[PDB]
């Protein structure tokens, strides 16, 4: 569920 | 002839999703990071004429400095003013323990003016106290709130790590080299496009850079504060890179 705040976001399964 | 951390236009300081549009040039250390032919995708903070601090994940697209450029002195996200400075990046220095922070060396020094001024760094290992009101700035997604395309700011309180790590909040995710900020009710947050930009806190007569925008469980959700890299844990490393390079 973590997502970075970049464009585009980098996201993780948690 | 401009001291670090002291804006020459006073910030609106209004009580990025939510918040408000900043007064132009009231956050003169705010950087827009772009690719060579690309538009804004991340923020950064000017910390000296030759050096910008950002998030390491903002460099995932390319390991080559020539892929990146910085825009300084801007207010618009896309329509650059006829006074902004655009400078190519010459070197990339990622934090060596693999935390989400990086230094960009600029190919030429930024000209320090009333609109382009570095932020001040904190004392090594300083811990921002619970409930401290700080400011985040950037050009990121607004999730339907006003101000898209313009530099926005929001005032958010810091939440101590032990609280933020509780099960109902971020459930053990936050590291000692990170800090948390936001309202538990939600509604105000940094968002996509704000990564790498500053979280600053006012101390006495200037703003001190305390965080680098990094990640969240979404943006602006209730019970889910945003997470920032804790700058004070990296000041000694930052000083060393500037001194040696």
């Amino acid at each position: 569920g973590r997502c970075t705040k970049s464009r585009p976001p980098i996201c993780f399964p948690d | 002839s401009f001291d670090c951390g002291k804006p020459q236009v006073e910030p609106k300081k209004c009580p990025v999703v939510g918040g408000c549009v900043a007064h132009p040039h009231s956050w003169p250390w705010q950087v827009s990071l772009r690719t060579r032919f690309g538009m804004h995708f991340c923020g950064g903070t000017l910390i000296s004429p030759e050096w910008v601090l950002t998030a390491a994940h903002c460099l995932e697209k390319s390991p080559r400095p020539s892929s990146y450029k910085v825009i300084l002195g801007a207010h618009q996200e896309v329509n650059l003013e006829p006074h902004v400075q655009e400078i190519e990046v010459s070197r990339l220095f990622l934090e060596p323990t693999r935390k989400d922070i990086a230094l960009l060396k600029l190919s030429s020094p930024a000209v320090i003016t009333d609109k382009v001024i570095p932020a001040c760094l904190p004392s090594p290992n300083y811990v921002v106290a619970d409930r401290t009101e700080c400011f985040i700035t950037g050009w990121g997604e607004t999730q339907g709130t006003f101000g898209a395309g313009l530099l926005k700011e929001a005032q958010l309180p810091v939440i101590e790590n032990k609280v933020c790590n509780r099960y109902e909040f971020l459930n053990g995710r936050v590291q000692s080299t990170e800090l948390c900020a936001g309202h538990l009710a939600g509604g105000t947050d940094s968002c996509q496009g704000d990564s790498g930009g500053p979280l600053v806190c006012f101390e006495k007569d200037k703003y001190i850079l305390q965080g680098v925008t990094s990640w969240g469980l979404g943006c602006a959700r209730p019970n889910k504060p945003g997470v920032y890299v804790r700058v004070s844990r990296f000041v000694t490393w930052i000083e060393g890179v500037m001194r040696n390079n």
